[PDB]
């Protein structure tokens, strides 16, 4: 069987604090 | 939507300064873009080339 | 054989590979730490970040 | 050398001058760092291959 993941599985990519920002 | 001519001039000046600040993070082929990394890791002769 | 010419004698080799990541440190030099001076303009070093 | 030993070094303090001041070493080339600066630095990990 299969299922749609939607938006899931995002994680913090590095141990750096960032706020009020869009980062690529 | 009518005042787009004035907001366009603000947006171009904002994009020019954001491009100028983002280019500080570029390496240009150096060991780091952080000038303090180079100066804390290398001696005069090797640092000055980076 | 111990009678080999110098380029054919054995040499012991070590490569000390260093990494500092977007992360804490775990290995450091022998340098002394000192007290934290807030609110003044200060020169600083945290874990080699000058 | 086909099966080299990686000795991981972590959670400790290192005086690299104990190494680089010794006349016992025939070569001590460094890349991206200088021996003089190693006593001023810190690292996440070190691997002695
Ligand atoms: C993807 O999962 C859905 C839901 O189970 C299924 O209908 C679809 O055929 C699957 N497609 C592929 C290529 O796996």
């Amino acid at each position: 069987a299969y299922t749609n993941s939607f938006t899931r599985g995002v994680y913090y990519p590095d141990k750096v604090f960032r706020s009020s920002v869009l980062h690529s | 939507s009518a005042l787009g001519k004035l907001q366009d001039v603000v947006n171009q000046n904002a994009q020019a300064l954001n491009t100028l600040v983002k280019q500080l993070s570029s390496n240009f082929g150096a060991i780091s873009s952080v000038l303090n990394d180079i100066l804390s890791r290398l001696d005069k002769v090797e640092a000055e080339v980076q | 054989q111990p009678t080999n010419g110098v380029g054919y004698q054995p040499y012991r080799v070590v490569v000390l590979s260093f990494e500092l990541l977007h992360a804490p440190a775990t290995v450091c030099g022998p340098k002394k730490s000192t007290n934290l001076v807030k609110n003044k303009c200060v020169n600083f070093n945290f874990n080699g970040l000058t | 050398v086909y099966a080299w030993n990686r000795k991981r070094i972590s959670n400790c303090v290192a005086d690299y001058s104990v190494l680089y001041n010794s006349a016992s070493f025939s070569t001590f080339k460094c890349y991206g760092v200088s021996p003089t600066k190693l006593n001023d630095l810190c690292f996440t990990n070190v691997y002695a291959d």
